[PDB]
């Protein structure tokens, strides 16, 4: 048994620092190689994840499941942990694919989770075999402002899961909401998965959405195809620059999505 | 067939329904001048009527209009004042 | 059908067509009024509709922005 452990799942501060100072190690770990920063990160216990990283907490220890702190974090939502966490030089970029943060922030829909993670040099495609892309998890759970964070930021708009993009799983889903938006970003309305099948063909026979993809079956305004043309040369999360451009006001929030 | 002049001095000859893919032409209307769109954008502006026209709906793959970077401001504000 | 620009001068014509030059000369002077090639006196890939054919130069676009430079 471990009292250290037990406080930090429970975001116990002051039994956490009663035991530091009664001479309790910080990086003990389980047989399954969880340590106390695990957990506290788990229950998003930001006063305990201060502690346990002032007393010299290894911030990217990897437990037998393939968690590390930073994952732990994304699954709590706790912001605050995995900003803390990122700033303490936790690896962005996990090993396993099982656990990926980046994918489980999205999976969930932790907006702000997502946005530090990629703010610190996070591979926003980042395409796993099985999962699909941050983009894709996002839209086979509806999560409506992860899908747009992850696409203001850059994100590609077609990569999703194999040969499916994300207007494929928006169209089972047959989210109207989400697959305006993804075509307000340029989601290709004519890509065909392993099926042969297109997004169109996924929806059902009284949805609106068959009279989307077709009545914009014709070509963009030339105003949306200029925005699409200038934001594909900026990087992510770099699109604020647009700000620095000498054009009108209205134009800029045009091309920012505001 | 209408008379669209850019503001170097070059005349653009398109069909009258094609030029109707701008709603602000369309307010407007035989010969249309335009002190603030250069030639460079205004001959742009002419392929994306023809190319809006021919692909507004033929049951085929719609392919890229093709933007260099270098005139993608100029053509949104281009669009933006015409309206397509 | 094929999508090409006539120039000639400051003037650009935009027009479509297929078979041949000889109604093709015909067709400007139902425009510009007038009596019926690179240095020389075209597909569904050589001069599709929003790349036409060209059959006085435009202006040249202003220098690229910093920010959206690579």
């Amino acid at each position: 048994w471990s009292p250290m452990h037990e406080a930090a799942i429970h975001g116990h501060q002051l039994s956490l620092r009663n035991l530091i100072s009664q001479g309790w190690a910080v990086n003990i770990i389980t047989a399954d190689h969880v340590s106390p920063l695990h957990e506290a990160c788990l229950g998003g216990h930001l006063s305990c994840v201060k502690i346990l990283l002032k007393h010299g907490a290894q911030v990217n220890g990897v437990t037998a499941d393939w968690h590390t702190p930073l994952f732990n974090a994304c699954v709590s939502g706790s912001w605050d942990c995995v900003n803390l966490l990122l700033q303490h030089g936790a690896s962005v970029q996990p090993e396993s694919d099982l656990a990926s943060p980046i994918h489980e922030a999205a999976r969930r829909g932790h907006v702000e989770c997502v946005n530090s993670l990629i703010a610190y040099g996070g591979n926003i495609d980042h395409k796993i075999s099985h999962l699909g892309t941050p983009l894709y998890l996002a839209c086979e759970n509806q999560q409506r402002a992860c899908v747009k964070k992850l696409l203001e930021s850059g994100a590609d708009v077609n990569q999703g899961k194999g040969q499916d993009s994300p207007l494929h799983a928006v169209a089972r889903t047959a989210s109207e909401e989400l697959a305006c938006l993804l075509m307000d970003f340029g989601a290709d309305t004519q890509a065909k998965n392993a099926e042969g099948k297109r997004p169109v063909e996924l929806v059902p026979p009284e949805s609106p959405l068959a009279q989307l993809f077709l009545e914009r079956e014709g070509p963009p305004s030339l105003m949306q195809l200029c925005r699409l043309r200038i934001r594909k040369c900026f990087g992510i999360q770099q699109h604020h620059k647009i700000t620095k451009l000498v054009l009108p006001e209205d134009l800029k929030q045009f091309l920012l999505h505001l | 067939y209408v008379k669209l002049i850019s503001s170097d001095g070059h005349e653009f000859i398109v069909k009258r329904e094609h030029a109707l893919t701008s709603g602000t032409i369309k307010a407007m209307l035989n010969e249309v001048n335009f002190r603030e769109i250069p030639s460079h954008v205004l001959s742009k502006v002419c392929m994306y009527f023809t190319y809006k026209v021919r692909y507004t709906n033929s049951s085929t793959e719609i392919p890229e209009f093709p933007i260099a970077p270098e005139i993608a401001l100029e053509l949104l504000m281009a669009a933006n004042f015409l309206d397509c | 059908d094929v999508f090409l620009m006539i120039r000639r001068h400051k003037t650009t014509i935009f027009t479509d067509a297929k078979s041949t030059v000889f109604e093709l000369k015909r067709i400007v002077e139902g425009i510009l009024k007038r009596p019926p090639k690179d240095d020389q006196l075209f597909t569904s890939q050589t001069a599709r509709p929003q790349a036409p054919a060209t059959v006085e130069p435009f202006s040249s676009p202003p220098e690229l922005p910093d920010v959206m430079k690579p």
